[PDB]
């Protein structure tokens, strides 16, 4: 995990090869690549309560919000399994309002 | 690691907070202290330098 030991990106793995007085790493990484922009929020506001995302971020695709994965674009619908809960929603900076899905009560009608 | 992608600071801070094993509410609920005492400590090193 340290920054730039084994090569440019997110180290993955490494193979040695032996050279003439020497050594040669093949160093194979990840690198993100063809990036979009969105709209982002810290929190989402309901029934009062502020809401967090457990991994990820908020994103905003122009009229809906989702939950993605920090490094590679996977959106998913805000449940209660995505997020949890803390305090009320007058204290955080830039909290937005939208819906927070519950499975359970739409599974007992 | 790549290509520079923008992030709002604060939700950077955020993602530095869970780094170091503490929840991003601990600092969404106290950003104006956290920045006020990043504020006086980088005002404190140019007093002794
Ligand atoms: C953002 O993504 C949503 C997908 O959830 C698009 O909204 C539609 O949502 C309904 C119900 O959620 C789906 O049945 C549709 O298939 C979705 N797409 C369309 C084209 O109707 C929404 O269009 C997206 N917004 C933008 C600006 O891209
Ligand atoms: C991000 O910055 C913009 C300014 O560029 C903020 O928008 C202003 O919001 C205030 C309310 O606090 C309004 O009175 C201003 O009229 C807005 N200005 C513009 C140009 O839109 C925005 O609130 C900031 N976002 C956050 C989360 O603080
Ligand atoms: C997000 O939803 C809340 C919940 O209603 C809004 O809070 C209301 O805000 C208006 C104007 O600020 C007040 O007149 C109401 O009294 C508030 N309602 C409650 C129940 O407190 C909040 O304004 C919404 N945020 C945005 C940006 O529209
Ligand atoms: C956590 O510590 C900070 C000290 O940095 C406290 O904030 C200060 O509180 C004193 C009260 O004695 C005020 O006079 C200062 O102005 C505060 N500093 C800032 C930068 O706001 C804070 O109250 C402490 N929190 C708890 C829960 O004890
Ligand atoms: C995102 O939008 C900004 C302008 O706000 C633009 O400069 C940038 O190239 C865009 N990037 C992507 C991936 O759309």
């Amino acid at each position: 995990k340290r920054v730039d030991f084994c090569g440019k990106g997110y180290h993955l793995m490494s193979f040695p090869q032996s050279a003439p007085h020497g050594v040669v790493f093949l160093h194979v990484t990840y690198v993100p690549a063809q990036e979009k922009n969105f709209t982002t929020a810290p929190a989402i506001c309901h029934d009062g309560k502020a809401h967090f995302p457990r991994e990820g971020v908020f994103v905003s695709n122009g009229t809906h919000w989702f939950v993605t994965q920090r490094n590679f674009y996977e959106p998913q619908i805000i449940t209660t399994d995505n997020t949890f809960v803390s305090g009320n929603c007058d204290v955080v900076i830039g909290i937005v309002n939208n819906t927070v899905y519950d499975p359970l009560q739409p599974e007992l009608d | 690691a790549g290509a520079a992608l923008q992030i709002p600071f604060a939700m950077q801070m955020a993602y530095r907070f869970n780094g170091i094993g503490v929840t991003q509410n601990v600092l969404y609920e106290n950003q104006k202290l956290i920045a006020n005492q990043f504020n006086s400590a980088i005002g404190k090193i140019q007093d002794s330098l």
